[PDB]
């Protein structure tokens, strides 16, 4: 009726399920997922753009007295020069004699690519379960996608599905994350405009289109330019600079668990860890009684081949004697061997020779030819390849 | 040219490659995936 059951989590498993009804037909159904979606609960702090030092106009009083001002924006700063005597393109910029003085104000300012400047100090809450997985059963392999925490439901194919939770949360989350541009950055977000200096977050934006930003980077002005008008202000290093400068790993250069890391939204593909509990509710109204099916008895399971590889190693045949003809399901009834077909066409007294997959040597893998049991035998010997590219059995 | 293990502890090495080059990698028990440039990067598992 309704078949709940708990596929390994991991990308491009064939999940074999025997949806066996008591007194129905044998059923099988072959589910695997294709991606699992972590999502977590994005949440910006800090805003991250490199920051640019607006210094103003020169104050130079031309034989005056210096008057002071109270920049009161993001590292304003006046500061006197006394001893103004300086000289432009035109000649000397002080009619005066001695008594000129540099007003020198300098202000801060955020990125004028602020727009392209994205540091998200995305401080994260929890995250997001979905999942879309195929399914093949009633001969239909189709897929179906759904937020995988099992609060919602999946119906296809007269099937429902309660996909999800999964098991943990060991997940490309970290804390408080960084989006650097397109990068998932794993990073400690400092005081949300209380940064301290040259570090990834000199310049902190508690908006992210906001107009107030921190920024104490020591934007001091100097002593301005013997003769010349010139405001040397010196302040310090890009730290917006350097946090991009030192990106370091993103999520698929920092991938814990096999985790496959992407971005805008910051999705968890391929979180391999636990297994995903399914649950097909199955339309009992489709699944045909026992004795509607072809009597398949009289069968001999002889192993062709045991290769102990990755690969459906255990190629054997099932003599074995339908009562009418059909496609009658193969059902993996032992633990380790994975079925490489799901349900065979027996025509009538023939040999279905069907592969499966295992690890173990002595195998005696017992299959369900669509009601019937047979335990065959295989001298599983290891295979001469070293290294794959697949998952195995 | 970065390397780390296919599951839990990756161990994420990672070297800029200038010359030719011999790496020998190690099958890991969850694999192998390295990404070598800027492709797919391959996933070792080893068959026993």
């Amino acid at each position: 009726y309704e078949h709940v059951t708990v596929i390994p989590n991991t990308v491009g498993v064939p999940y074999k399920t025997l949806v066996n009804r008591p007194g129905y037909s044998p059923m099988v159904l072959e589910m695997e997922l294709l991606s699992v979606t972590l999502e977590p609960t994005l949440s910006l702090d800090y805003i991250t753009c490199e920051y640019k030092t607006v210094i103003p106009s020169p104050y130079v009083k031309c034989c005056g007295t210096a008057e002071c001002k109270d920049k009161s924006l993001p590292d304003y700063s006046c500061k006197v020069f006394t001893g103004v005597y300086p000289f432009m393109w035109g000649g000397a910029y002080c009619f005066c004699d001695t008594e000129n003085t540099q007003l020198s104000e300098a202000h801060v300012e955020k990125s004028e690519s602020c727009k392209t400047e994205f540091a998200s100090a995305y401080r994260a809450h929890t995250a997001s379960a979905s999942a879309k997985l195929r399914v093949l059963y009633q001969g239909n392999n189709v897929t179906v996608s759904a937020y995988a925490n099992g609060d919602h439901a999946v119906t296809v194919k007269d099937a429902k599905f309660i996909v999800g939770p999964m098991s943990s949360a060991w997940t490309p989350f970290d804390n408080k994350i960084v989006v650097y541009k397109g990068d998932v950055y794993n990073m400690d977000y400092p005081p949300f405009g209380a940064g301290r200096p040259g570090q990834f977050g000199d310049i902190q934006s508690r908006t992210p289109e906001s107009e107030d930003v921190y920024a104490n980077t020591q934007l001091v002005l100097q002593r301005p330019s013997a003769g010349t008008v010139h405001v040397p202000y010196s302040q310090a290093p890009s730290g917006f600079k350097y946090w991009l400068k030192e990106r370091g790993a993103s999520l698929q250069h920092t991938a814990p668990f096999g985790c496959q890391i992407a971005t805008n939204p910051v999705r968890a593909m391929n979180c391999a860890v636990g297994n995903m509990p399914i649950s097909i509710d199955i339309p009992d109204a489709a699944f045909t009684r026992v004795v509607d099916a072809p009597s398949l008895t009289d069968m001999s399971c002889e192993v062709p081949a045991c290769t102990h590889s990755s690969d459906f190693g255990g190629v054997a045949i099932i003599k074995y004697a339908a009562s009418k003809k059909g496609k009658c399901a193969v059902h993996s009834m032992t633990n380790a061997v994975t079925i490489r077909e799901a349900e065979i066409e027996v025509e009538g007294n023939s040999q279905l020779q069907i592969s499966f997959s295992t690890a173990l040597a002595s195998a005696e893998f017992r299959v369900q030819v669509c009601s019937t049991q047979v335990h065959c035998a295989a001298e599983c010997h290891p295979p001469k390849d070293h290294i794959v590219n697949y998952p195995a059995s | 040219l970065s390397y780390r293990n296919m599951g839990e502890e990756p161990n994420y090495q990672e070297e800029w490659v200038t010359h030719k080059k011999e790496v020998i990698r190690t099958v890991p028990t969850e694999g192998l995936e390295v990404t070598w440039g800027n492709n797919e990067p391959y996933k070792y598992w080893p068959q026993l």
